[PDB]
């Protein structure tokens, strides 16, 4: 039962049923594939289900480097001893590096401009090429991974390649830290739960277990709900950059040929700071773009990625919003009215009772994503609850977090609390004017936006010998 | 699975000019992939859909 | 697992001392709630046609999107306080944190 094509429901198959007035999907025999998730105990009638994580649970710039030995080996340049990653051997951005070309049988990225012939990206992560946004903020890691390893052959000649990539690799792995944790982190969160579930960083506990939770997998899809239905592209005059300055989504997925011959990751880039993301409200949840028309050009129908979302809440055994709330020590709803309450909207609650039954079988997405946001914040209160909690074990416990004594020397400390996704973004493309303040928040240009000259290079002084 | 920019890595086996240190280097790499000499090398590619008509 | 060390390995091995595995690649999600099962172990909520959840019906997910989720893209709501690049930050840092594979076809 070959899942992609089939709507047959055998292992491990588990597809999408068709309600009966679907809006869309007008044959209720079709289906929308899927897939369960790899069984960590394969065929074990023992055990309880759990899933698999591929990746370092860890802050560690993991999507850049990878998380297995083979594949972090082949994103390195090993024809020379300067520690560099790998870059696009045929393409080039105005003379700047593209992500290698990775080599897959179904390659979905050939699929969406076939004449194009342009393949999927080989990042440390394989979704790399699954939006050009996405691939622009992998090229732009990349870039700055041989940046800093160029400078760091200028401070330290005598390193070999091994000491280089390993360096630049740590600061980089730093950089999303700091990003994460400084500037992403409180606008999700908002003030409160910052200070309930990221309290200033004492020093690395080994007692405190740095896993991904099963339920962070599902509750971190938050972000689909900020999912704008264009991509944007905008000119050196952040200005709409012609021609398809709006792109649909449902045009853009697996697009790599985008970034290739569509002018680089600059107009990208210029987009993301230049446009509002979307709000999550109670009844514009998330865009048909993504609801409806999801990878419809590399697979044989539209999928639905919050039906997904809900679907695989269910294939990984999740609890229902009650119990996470109970979790989270929230009140539990039992009635409409209850629920009416905790969401600030009876007519949401009227209609996730009319689906559920009980706001104990609520899943935990369709839940979360419900809850009224917190001051200053972009999630309600479970989530904030679940997203914060994560975040805590991830820094508590990893050893090599950037501020751990003995990690770096304090004027390294020094030196790293100066960097910003702004700085970076300078560093490595052709944009010369970027966003102010905190890049997650400055949005509407000109208003929001500063030269490149104003802001401060990182410097690495304190890395020499 | 043979990479597009490891045919980067055959041109500078080939350079006759690239130093050992370089070239043994590479082939250290090529060998922990199962690959020995540059005709396994070739080979490799030619079998992973690469066109390798150069060499 | 060494003594002395200097950088991260790859595959996040040896980060806890103590605990070796934990925070590695290829490993089991940790269970914050024990999971729930139609049968207890394995199957999913929703495989069983006329099977309920603690008393009701499970919903098509399908249904639930349709009846909740869906809104007209025209009364999109710009975020006054928020950038595009808010959200993608989000999905990039998704990708170092988890990847659930499910096997190829
Ligand atoms: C280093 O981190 C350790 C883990 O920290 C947790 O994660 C971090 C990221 C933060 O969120 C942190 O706040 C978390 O606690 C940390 O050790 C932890 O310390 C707490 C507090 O001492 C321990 O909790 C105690 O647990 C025992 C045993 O019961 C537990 O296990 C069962 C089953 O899982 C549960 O059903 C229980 O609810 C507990 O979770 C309890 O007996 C005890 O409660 C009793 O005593 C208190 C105080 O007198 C009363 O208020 C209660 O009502 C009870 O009578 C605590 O709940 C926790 O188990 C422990 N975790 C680990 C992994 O050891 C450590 O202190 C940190 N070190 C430093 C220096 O920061
Ligand atoms: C352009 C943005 C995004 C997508 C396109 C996209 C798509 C997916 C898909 C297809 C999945 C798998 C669905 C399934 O269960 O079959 C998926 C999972 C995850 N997301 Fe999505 N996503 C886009 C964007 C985001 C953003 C902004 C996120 C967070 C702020 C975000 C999170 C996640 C997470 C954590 C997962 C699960 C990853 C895993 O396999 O563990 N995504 N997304
Ligand atoms: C590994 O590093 C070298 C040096 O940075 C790269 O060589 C450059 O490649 C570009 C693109 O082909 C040329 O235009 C330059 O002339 C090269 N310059 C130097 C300094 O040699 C090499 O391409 C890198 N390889 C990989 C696989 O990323
Ligand atoms: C598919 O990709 C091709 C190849 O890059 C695109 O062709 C370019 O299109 C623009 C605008 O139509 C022209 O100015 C270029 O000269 C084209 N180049 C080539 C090589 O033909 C084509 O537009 C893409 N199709 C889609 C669906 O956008
Ligand atoms: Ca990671
Ligand atoms: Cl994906
Ligand atoms: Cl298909």
């Amino acid at each position: 039962v070959n899942c992609e094509t089939s709507c047959v429901q055998q292992p491990p198959c588990f597809p999408l049923k068709i309600p009966p007035n679907d809006p869309r999907i007008k044959n209720q025999a079709d289906c929308i594939p899927f897939f369960r998730s790899c069984p960590a105990c394969p065929g074990s009638n023992i055990t309880i289900r759990n899933q698999i994580n591929a990746l370092t649970s860890f802050v560690d710039a993991s999507m850049v480097y990878g998380s297995e030995e083979p594949l972090a080996r082949n994103l390195r340049n090993m024809s020379n001893q300067l520690g560099l990653l790998a870059v696009n051997q045929r393409f080039q951005d105005n003379g700047r590096a593209l992500l290698p070309f990775d080599n897959l049988h179904d390659d979905p990225c050939l699929l969406t401009n076939r004449s194009a012939r342009i393949p999927c990206f080989l990042a440390g992560d394989t979704r790399s090429s699954e939006m050009p946004e996405l691939t622009s903020m992998h090229t732009l890691l990349l870039r700055e991974h041989n940046r800093l390893a160029t400078e760091l052959k200028s401070l330290n000649p005598r390193w070999d390649g091994e000491r280089l990539y390993q360096e630049a690799r740590k600061i980089v792995g730093a950089m999303v830290q700091i990003i994460t944790y400084r500037d992403y982190l409180p606008l999700v969160l908002g003030p409160t739960a910052m200070r309930k579930y990221l309290p200033t960083y004492r020093s690395y506990n080994d007692s405190v277990d740095p896993r991904i939770a099963n339920v962070f997998t599902n509750a971190f899809r938050y972000g689909h709900t900020l999912i704008q239905p264009f991509m944007f592209r905008l000119d050196n005059r952040y200005q709409p950059m012609e021609p398809n300055p709006r792109v649909p989504l449902s045009r853009v997925f697996f697009a790599s040929w985008r970034v290739v011959l569509e002018g680089g990751i600059d107009p990208i880039l210029r987009g993301l700071m230049a446009t509002p993301a979307k709000l999550n409200r109670q009844n514009q949840i998330a865009v048909d773009e993504i609801r409806e028309r999801l990878f419809e050009q590399v697979m044989r129908i539209g999928l639905d990625l919050p039906a997904l979302n809900m679907q695989r809440s269910r294939d990984h055994g999740l609890p229902g919003y009650n119990a996470w709330r109970r979790f989270c020590g929230l009140p539990q709803p039992e009635t409409v009215g209850q629920l009416g309450t905790v969401l600030r909207n009876l007519k949401l609650a009227r209609k996730l009772m009319e689906q559920y039954g009980t706001p104990n079988n609520i899943d935990i997405w369709m839940g979360g994503v419900s809850e009224p946001l917190k001051r200053k914040g972009r999630v309600g209160p479970l989530l904030a609850c679940i997203i914060g909690t994560q975040f805590r074990k991830l820094r508590d416990g990893d050893r090599f977090w950037w501020e751990n004594e003995g990690v770096f020397s304090m004027q390294q400390r020094q030196a790293l609390a100066q960097i910003s996704l702004p700085r970076i973004i300078c560093d490595n493309t052709g944009i010369t004017t970027v966003s102010k303040n905190n890049i997650f928040m400055s949005n509407s240009y000109p208003r929001d936006f500063v030269n490149c000259s104003t802001l401060p290079a990182l410097n690495l002084a304190s890395w020499r010998e | 699975n043979f990479l597009e920019h490891e045919l980067s890595y055959i041109d500078v086996l080939l350079d006759k000019n690239a130093d050992q240190a370089t070239k043994d280097n590479l082939r250290s790499y090529f060998a922990d992939k199962g690959l020995h000499s540059i005709k396994d090398i070739i080979n490799k590619a030619k079998q992973d859909g690469f066109d390798v008509s150069k060499y | 697992c060494p003594e002395q060390d200097k950088y991260r390995t790859i595959t996040g091995m040896c980060n806890n001392r103590r605990s070796p595995t934990l925070g590695a690649s290829n490993r089991a999600f940790v269970r914050w709630l024990p999971a729930e099962y139609e049968d207890g172990f394995s199957l999913p909520y929703g495989w069983t046609p006329g099977v309920k959840r603690n008393g009701f019906p499970v919903a098509l997910a399908r249904a639930v999107s349709n009846e909740i989720v869906r809104f007209p893209t025209d009364q999109l709501t710009p975020d006054q306080e928020r950038s595009l690049m808010f959200m993608q930050w989000g999905q990039l840092l998704d990708h170092d944190l988890d990847f659930t594979p499910e096997p190829a076809a």
